[PDB]
RNA sequence: AGUAGAAACAAGGCC
RNA sequence: GGCCUGCU
């Protein structure tokens, strides 16, 4: 007898064993080198499916760039950008006449937010591309940079701490003649205005990672500094309006989702009658970022802002217009090997544009035979459609547009649908009275999207009765079904800390029990799992074993000190009381009342030289980057403790000419904690205000020693001393 | 107006007034007199502040200029010349330590000997005025607040006024100073009236410059610029524009539905070519283990002195000759390095204490072996242009290579039970509550079942095989070291039991990226004669090594014993995900618990313990020549921990692809199965993406496989 | 006295009197979350890989000062090496354990006060009383519920004045708090706290995290009050409810 | 050789 | 041969 799991399908339906189809035990594919290969062939794709577009050339940036909307309409099924203008127009109008009052509340909102809104919000972000060196860092770190390069040029309106005023600063020095940089090998170079707008458009394309589902890598972007302030206002607008509509899924989490999405079926299936036959369409759209034209969300806002300031309406217009001419670096470059000489070389990527093609194989060769024609200043013209989802909500608000446009009052037929869009996958419900209704009401759906620059993916899309389907591997059988193998990945130490990955663990283990329906049986294997992994990994054994280990010696000492050994922590080689029970309970408070009160003053000390915290964001907040969706934080509880550490850095800045980072660090971070200790409240709330460091602090010497005097420790001499002290820092800044 | 206080005031106090001139954001060349006005307000708060000390008595000692001393106490110390942040901060902090009442509002001086605030104010109108009008727009103050006006006039409630005369003398002969210089200058045709209280501003982001260009070259094809465009957007109504292009659009773009029927769906084709060769890190059907029923556990012990210990239980070693050769290799270096390790072996045996970690030395044999100093020297191109071998990496789809049956089989001895129990559990806290006895029971059952399966077996020797060559690679960066494959058991009797499978040698691991190799020579002891299925050992060398004696009826059977020996690698990520092996479990008896959760929501009641004993229900789990076969709930825990197992062996991405795009297919077949009347838009576009994640990995070609037979008995 | 002495040190040194002098007090947070450091993509594989490493992770200088270099056999405990971008220093795991065994002391006796969410937690899991498993099928239905039992009926920004004015009274600003429930939050609070030397910072976190309500969606099958959702991985289940009363009630 | 798979590793750089 | 780094 041959064993075959794949044939307990045949007793189990497949949606109540889907997870058995979930190979998430493995590692996850990763790419390995250059990401140029798929940013050439992204941007060719692009192009192409666009191709009959017009061409033009910007007189600013003197790069080609082709505009496909209000072109020839599509003649086949494949995909194609060719959005016309009055068609989206109309479908955002009858948007607008379904739901009353959206567009004008939602820009309300923003409007209040645009002009509250402060600079500092820019610094919570993930990786970005610096144009000062021409990479990817820190979204604080390029801020920083970009500002302080701005203060060198002139443009200082910045300082009065407000995003809108640094967006006017940004759009100011569009118009300089010659910005000045500074780079380390310092030396300052200066920019022409061609150079810096290049600069300032273009992105930093990478290879996406641990990316499970699929054979083939792709090709993710970054953009730059000076045009995340217009993309934060526009997505801020983006998801203010879908929060008005029950039909998108995007600004929600899972649990909601599955609930709209059953709510939409039972309104749909119910109020179809017995005559009307009801079929949901469980679809991908193919290619769906590269064929949305910044040029029609451009469109879809100054629609929505109309009747509006004209400043809200410029400020809110000023992103699609800089993607409308966005530019995309082709990558880190090309790896060569010649085994006669046996040696290797790699090439940037900005030399695409005159290196010869003899070294390059054939596939390359045409993708840089069919792109060279875009290069421009070592980086490419991606005008027609965006890089990879920067405007999601943007999306969303299209596809949810297109699904309110068959609520049967547009339709004019017997036949209508419903649905729910989340950018890139949507189910959608149709009824209609009869399989011709049905076929009707697909085909016009389909057209209709065409219309719109959105595809339908026919190879990843299918068709069946109600009551089955699937979305975003949710897998709905007449109620929605656990998989559980998505959250897998998700079991294992974190890799915070001791503390930080004790609590996690047993969180997501008390999650999945509560969301992804995990047995009792199987939530204690995985407790089990989870601390035999954790010991194992931080060399914290029970103690009482004899596992040597570059840890074993100090455990077994303090297990051997302590009297009730019941109340160690895992992490000091303790027993594990953690139980279904426990499972919302931090390890420190579980074990309280069995610690000993010297292991519990040592272990819980405040003067601890471990325990370390920068802000109140990052106090108990974690980023785990789920698998198969976008990175996600998560607030776990835990107690201050000595094993609270943060682990080592890189450390490899050290053999870089970007050496003298570190010492900048050093010095800011100094500062920072001198006037931590001189404005305790710096870290909960972010102080505001518009004068320099040593004024506040120095006077606030002056204010502290006297009341400290006026009841404290200070006596008249100290307090004299302060103040003569203040004056002579006084006298320092003056000279 | 403004060249008076060019003229006449200091510098401190003007760059004061201009830094609150840039406080409220309103600028000085609209109006200048609230400049002057609240420069004079400052002026006269120094003025009145300064001059003044006290003692540790009250009565302040006044004093023309500060002597050097400790003794420079100041009077009163002043509030505003501050940010309203700061002015709010002394605030509350004179409240916190004065023990005072907060003001709404700001004050302007702090003195000792009454404690109190001082809010000074000097206008143009006359005192007896301005001095209620502030005092109503400040509620129950306890603040003592003095004004002065021009014409020289003093006033205060309680007729308190806190320090010298002579002071207020100073301030109305600077303030008659300030008037009649005015008087050379001649400004009350406003001086009296010049504020009224005006707060207001627009904001204004303009498009304008460049960018404006940028936004003219943003439109649709026939828009000449961005006001035109908004024009027509604000005119734009609809008029049914969408139905007209709806109309002329070509007929040709649909998506007509293809119905699916039970003779729709065709075998899913295999790729064709040399046999599957095998990739796992370890041998997995055909390891031999030598043993010491020692007493202890699995991370308890030292790892060289119990694999020399469990080597010596052997007897029966013959000097080692080329059986089946690696066929692209040196074999007389895996040959030499075989020797090379049991002599090094004996050299520790024969030291004082067994070292916990040994390093070998780096002969040409390992440094062959492992792979070093093979990386082309990194060079730069503007040196090596003219070499014509100099191309990119070898960039295409991997070599097609043919389903194999012994991944079959490999398989169906991977789900079969054994004589030992391979898991040791942890502990966990006493179970409390009966939802937790019931799932101490359930897993009590779920370990009896799947401790005694090679699935568990295999996933201890690959989580502690990544553990050790990780710590090592991380520890030893650079020189070669000795590593045995050990496992710990438990036999039937009780009595625990180490197994020594080979050895591993790690090379050097100077790993930086996650996808960065570190190469290491597997060696492992094993019984199967590799000449019956060598195209299933292509990369390995084999030896032959000895010859065991096992207890068997047939006299006994002397059968030869055989080293596989190879050359493997693996990575970071590779390695972190192998030891976490351990989640296997986890999935499989997730599953299986949901099954019995699923049941038994049907009867109400707990229905795990008559599953696993009566065993009278069963679930396909495999196919004989004679038809389906169908087995107990056991059976099926260990299918599905092998099939994870796998998965977390034979890991790629042709998997996820092919997994993926088949489970579309297996959700299509369902819904066909559960009459729904599937329907699809292109169904060769998903048998053409399912086919393409096939190519030479042994596991998903028996996935495909085992999905075509799946087909086969469905669709009836 | 020592503050504006480092300060006056600082101000010494060109480069840091610069800094000091031409960086504005909005700027701070830009400048301090300036780092070359990037946010790890994945954390498990590099805990997994650098806590086989010497000396993995970082501790302020002071440790050089209170645990010895090496302990009985030889075990180096930290070293002198600082981190990349900061003034802390790269030390063993041991100086950790270390510390545990014969590092100083103190008095945790208000550590219950302040983390006053754990331990009420911990009290009412105590003090329940379990009852007999159930098995039928529940129609979980997704509902939005309150988790944080604690919440005194406050806002995020409704309670982060009161916040402030407990920890960091003198910050607060304009704001003075009007309504009485947040006078009697900050009397009862100021008066439990007025000497914990724990950090300002967790202070402030833990009393966000206690007054402040906040609310998520989650599928549930009864229950519905706060109490009963924190353990609601324990009452309900796929099949089985396991019936449950906090030792609240 | 080996790992791996649309490009890489099989140490890097600095003296 | 000596020393530096391991996400920069």
């Amino acid at each position: 007898m041959d064993v075959n799991p794949t044939l307990l399908f045949l007793k189990v339906p497949a949606q109540n064993a889907i997870s058995t189809t979930f190979p998430y035990t493995g590692d996850p594919p990763y790419s390995h080198g250059t990401g140029t290969g798929y940013t050439m062939d992204t941007v060719n794709r692009t192009h192409q499916y666009s191709e009959k577009g017009r061409w033009t050339t910007n007189t600013e940036t003197g790069a080609p760039q082709l505009n496909p909307i209000d072109g020839p309409l599509p003649e086949d099924n494949e995909p194609s950008g060719y959005a016309q203008t009055d068609c989206v127009l109309e479908a955002m109008a009858f948007l607008e006449e379904s739901h009353p009052g959206i567009f004008e509340n939602s820009c309300l909102e923003t409007m209040e937010v645009v002009q509250q809104t402060r600079v500092d919000k820019l610094t919570q972000g993930r990786q970005t591309y610096d144009w000062t060196l021409n990479r990817n860092q820190p979204a604080a770190t390029a801020l920083a940079n970009t500002i302080e390069v701005f203060r060198s040029n002139g443009l200082t309106a910045n300082e009065s701490g407000r995003l809108i005023d640094f967006l006017k600063d940004v759009m100011e020095s569009m118009d300089k003649e010659e910005m000045e940089i500074t780079t380390h090998f310092k030396k300052k170079q200066r920019l022409n205005k061609r150079s810096y707008l290049i600069r300032a458009l273009t992105l930093n394309t990478m290879t996406k990672d641990a990316e499970r589902g699929k054979l083939k890598r792709r090709a993710i972007a970054t953009p730059g500094m000076q045009i995340r302030g217009f993309v934060y206002f526009v997505e801020t607008l983006a998801r203010s309006i879908c929060e008005k509509l029950e039909q998108s899924g995007l600004p929600v989490g899972g649990n909601e989702k599955k609930a709209k999405l059953a709510n939409v079926v039972r309104k749909m299936m119910t109020n179809s009658q017995d005559t009307e036959l009801s079929f949901t369409i469980t679809g991908d759209n193919t290619k769906w970022n590269e064929n949305q034209n910044p040029r029609m969300f451009l469109a879809m806002i100054t629609y929505i802002t109309r009747n509006q300031p004209e400043w809200f309406r410029n400020v809110l217009s000023i992103a699609p217009i800089m993607f409308s001419n966005k530019m995309a670096r082709l990558g880190k470059g090309y790896m060569f090997e010649s085994k006669s000489m046996k040696l290797r070389t790699q090439i940037p990527a900005e030399m695409l544009a005159s290196i010869d093609l003899k070294y390059f194989n054939d596939s390359t060769r045409k993708k840089i035979e069919k792109i060279r024609p875009l290069l421009i200043d070592g980086t490419a013209s991606l005008s027609p459609g965006m890089m990879m989802g920067m405007f999601n909500m943007l999306s969303t608000v299209l596809g949810v547009s297109i699904l309110n446009l068959g609520q049967k009052r547009y339709t004019k037929t017997t036949y209508w649908w419903d649905g729910l869009q989340s950018s890139d996958d949507f189910a959608l419900i149709v009824n209609a009275p009869n399989h011709e209704g049905i076929q009707a009401g697909v085909d016009r759906f389909y057209r209709t999207c065409k219309l719109l620059g959105i595809n339908m993916s026919k190879k990843k899309s299918y068709i069946n009765r109600t009551g089955t389907f699937e979305f975003t591997s949710f897998f709905y059988r007449y109620g929605f079904v656990a998989n559980f193998s998505m959250e897998l990945p998700s079991f294992g130490v974190s890799g915070i800390n001791e503390s930080a990955d004790m609590s996690i663990g047993v969180t997501v283990i008390k999650n999945n029990m509560i969301n992804n329906d995990l047995g009792p049986a199987t939530a204690q294997m995985a407790l089990q799992l989870f601390i035999k992994d954790y010991r194992y990994t931080y060399r914290c054994h029970r103690g009482d074993t004899q596992i040597q280990t570059r840890r074993s010696f100090e455990i077994k000492k303090l297990w051997e000190q302590t009297r009730s050994k019941a109340g160690l922590l895992v992490s000091d080689g303790g027993p594990n009381l953690y139980n279904i029970r426990n499972l919302h309970i931090p390890e420190v408070c579980l074990k309280w009342e069995l610690m000993d009160e010297d292991y519990q003053g040592r272990l819980c000390n405040p003067l601890n030289p471990f325990v370390s915290h920068k802000e109140i964001e990052s106090v108990n907040n974690a980023v785990m980057m789920p698998a198969h969706g976008p990175a996600k934080n998560m607030e776990y509880d835990a107690v201050a403790t000595t094993h609270s550490w943060i682990p080592k850095r890189n450390r490899s800045i050290l053999n870089t000419s970007q050496r003298g980072i570190l010492e900048d660090e050093q010095m800011y971070q100094k500062c920072c904690n001198l006037f931590e200790k001189f404005f305790p409240s710096s870290s909960y709330r972010r102080p505001v205000g518009i004068s320099s460091m040593v004024e506040a602090m120095v006077s606030r010497a002056r204010i502290d020693a006297r009341i400290d005097f006026e009841s404290g420790r200070i006596k008249k001499e100290e307090f004299a001393e302060i103040m003569k002290i203040c004056s002579t820092i006084e006298e320092l800044r003056r000279q | 107006m403004e060249d008076f206080v060019r003229q006449c005031f200091n510098p401190m106090i003007v760059e004061l007034a201009e830094k609150a001139m840039k406080e409220y954001g309103e600028d000085l060349k609209i109006e200048t007199n609230k400049f002057a006005a609240i420069c004079t307000h400052l002026e006269v708060c120094f003025m009145y502040s300064d001059f003044h000390f006290i003692n540790e008595r009250g009565e302040s000692i006044i004093v023309e200029s500060g002597d050097p001393n400790a003794l420079l106490k100041h009077r009163f110390e002043i509030i505003e010349g501050r940010d309203r942040t700061m002015a709010w901060t002394v605030v509350n902090s004179i409240c916190n330590t004065t023990g005072a009442e907060k003001p709404k509002f700001l004050p302007d001086l702090y003195d000792y000997k009454e404690n109190r605030f001082i809010e000074i104010g000097v206008t143009r109108r006359e005192v007896h005025i301005y001095y209620l009008e502030k005092a109503n727009k400040i509620k129950s103050e306890k603040t003592h607040i003095h004004i002065f006006s021009f014409t020289g006039e003093e006033m205060a409630t309680k007729a308190d006024y806190t320090l010298d005369e002579e002071s207020r003398a100073r301030i109305k002969t600077r303030l008659f100073t300030i008037r009649q210089e005015m008087a050379s200058r001649g400004l009350w045709d406003s001086f009296r009236q010049s504020e009224r209280g005006e707060e207001t501003i627009e904001e204004r982001f303009e498009i304008t410059g460049t960018m404006r260009r940028l936004a003219d070259q943003s439109l649709p094809p026939n828009f000449s610029s961005l006001e035109n465009f908004r024009a027509y957007v604000d005119g734009f109504e609809p008029n049914g524009y969408i139905e007209g292009k709806l109309s002329q659009m070509s007929k040709e773009v649909n998506a007509r539905i293809e119905p699916f029927l039970k003779t729709t769906p065709r075998p899913l084709r295999l790729p064709d070519g040399p046999p599957c060769s095998q990739r796992s890190k370890f041998l997995l059907m055909d390891a031999l283990k030598l043993s010491i029923e020692d007493p202890s556990h699995e991370g308890e012990g030292i790892p060289l002195y119990d694999a020399i210990k469990c080597m010596r239980t052997f007897f029966g070693w013959k000097e080692p000759n080329v059986v089946k050769p690696h066929e692209k290799g040196i074999n007389p270096n895996y040959l030499l390095a075989w020797k090379q390790v049991l002599a090094e072996l004996q050299d520790i045996e024969n030291e004082e204490k067994i070292p916990k970690t040994k390093n070998m030395k780096k002969t040409s044999q390992l440094k062959w072996a492992l792979g070093e100093n093979m990386a082309p020297e990194k060079v730069d191109f503007d040196d090596c242009k003219d070499v014509s071998d100099l191309k990119q990496y070898d960039s295409d789809e991997p070599e097609l290579r043919s389903l194999a049956s012994w991944i079959q089989s490999e398989f169906n001895k991977a789900c079969e039970l054994t004589d030992s129990s391979w898991i040791e559990l942890d502990e966990i806290g006493e179970d409390v509550a009966p939802i937790e006895h019931i799932a101490s029971m359930r897993r009590n059952y779920f370990t009896a079942e799947v401790s005694h399966c090679r699935a568990t077996e295999y996933i201890m020797k690959g989580v502690y095989i990544n553990t050790a060559l990780l710590n090592a690679s991380c520890a030893a960066m650079d020189d070669f070291q000795l590593i045995p494959m050990i496992s710990k058991c438990r036999t039937k009797e009780g009595r625990r039991k180490t197994n020594l499978y080979g050895f591993i040698i790690k090379g050097r691991s100077h790993l930086r990226n996650d996808t960065d190799v570190v190469n290491f020579v597997s060696m492992e002891f094993s019984l199967t004669d590799p000449r019956l299925e060598p195209h299933k050992w292509e990369k390995y060398c084999v030896l032959e090594i000895g010859d065991m004696l096992l207890r068997s009826a047939i006299g006994q059977v002397s059968r030869p014993m055989f080293l596989y020996v190879r050359t493997n690698g693996t990575s970071k990520i590779k390695m972190k995900w192998g030891m976490e092996m351990r989640r296997c479990l986890l999935q499989s008896l997730q599953q299986i618990e949901s099954m019995i959760e699923a049941e038994s929501s049907v009867k109400e009641k707990d229905m795990t313990k008559e599953f696993f004993e009566n065993k009278s229900e069963t679930w396909p789990i495999g196919e004989s020549p004679k038809g389906v076969e169908e087995g107990s709930i056991g059976k099926v825990c260990r299918t599905l921990l092998a099939k994870s197992v796998f998965n977390s062996l034979y890991a790629s991405p042709q998997l996820e692809g092919f997994s993926a795009e088949s489970r579309k297919l297996l959700l299509i077949v369902q819904a066909l199965r559960d009459n729904l009347e599937p329907g699809t838009f292109d169904l060769g576009g998903l048998y053409e993406a399912i086919e393409e994640c096939l190519i030479n990995d042994p596991w998903v070609l028996l996935n495909a496989s085992w999905f075509n037979s799946f087909l086969t008995h469905a669709l009836r | 006295m020592e503050r504006i002495k480092e300060l006056r040190d600082l101000m010494s040194q060109s480069r840091t009197r610069e800094i000091l002098t031409k960086t504005t007090v909005d700027h701070m947070a830009i400048i301090k979350k300036y780092t070359s450091g990037r946010q790890e993509k994945n954390p498990a594989l590099r805990m997994k890989w650098m806590m086989a490493m010497k000396y993995p992770i970082t501790a302020d200088k002071r440790i050089m000062e209170m645990i010895p270099e090496r302990n009985e056999q030889g075990q180096t405990l930290w070293s002198k090496t600082n981190d990349a971008g900061s003034d802390r220093v790269m030390v063993s795991p041991l100086a950790v354990t270390w510390w545990n065994r014969n590092g100083p002391t103190t008095s945790a006796v208000h550590y219950p006060k302040i983390y006053k969410t754990y331990f009420e937690k911990v009290e009412r899991l105590k003090h329940g009383t379990f009852g007999p498993v159930h098995f039928r099928n529940q129609v979980k239905i997704r509902r939005r519920v309150d988790i944080n039992p604690g919440h005194a009926d406050l806002s995020a920004k409704e309670a982060q004045d009161v916040i402030m004015e407990v920890v960091f009274p003198n910050e607060v600003g304009a704001r003075i708090l009007t309504s009485e429930s947040q006078l009697t939050i900050t009397k009862e609070k100021k008066e439990e706290l007025q000497d914990c030397k724990i950090s300002p910072l967790m202070v402030a976190y833990m009393l966000e995290r206690e007054l402040v309500r906040k609310t998520r969606f989650l599928p549930v099958a009864g229950g519905t009050s706060s109490v009963y959702i924190e353990v609601l991985h324990l009452t309900q289940g796929t099949c089985w409810e396991q019936m449950y009363t906090p030792g609240g009630e």
